[PDB]
């Protein structure tokens, strides 16, 4: 299980697995629905 | 700046403007495009400016629509308008 923050709006996502760089697709966030930019992410990820 | 963020975000600010002006006001038509510009807006600078605020809001109300619905032609005017004042804002930026 993997947590992180949506870059675009900010709220808390969970997701099922590990979210790496080579993640693909990328989960897409239950709010704004925005697929999760690696890069602007990966700060706030912990598994 | 990044220069090539900077063009990115540009050129994703005129192209959902050029498909409001074309009429798109579906949710599967502006979503993806209002997505991409916050996206590489993002990119360029995550501090604030007038009316970054009011597109997230703008995304977050397009995304809890059902598949099929539409904006209003009222709805796609203050969209327009606030897309236009937000990228004045972030050219200010520059
Ligand atoms: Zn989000």
């Amino acid at each position: 299980v993997s947590t992180w923050v949506c870059p675009i709006c900010m709220v808390s996502n969970e997701t099922q697995g590990e979210f790496t760089k080579d993640t693909l697709p990328t989960p897409i966030c239950i709010n704004c629905g925005v697929p999760a930019d690696y890069e602007l992410t990966k700060s706030s990820i912990n598994c | 700046f990044n220069a090539k963020y900077v063009a990115e975000a540009t050129g994703n600010f005129i192209t959902v403007m050029d498909a409001l002006k074309l009429n798109y006001n579906a949710k599967d038509q502006l979503h993806p495009l209002l997505a991409e510009l916050l996206i590489s807006i993002n990119r360029v600078t995550r501090d604030d400016f007038e009316n970054r605020s009011k597109l997230i809001d703008w995304i977050v109300r397009i995304n809890k629509l059902s598949i099929g619905d539409t904006l209003t032609e009222t709805q796609i005017r203050e969209l327009l308008f606030d897309l236009e004042l937000a990228y004045k804002s972030f050219y200010a930026l520059l």
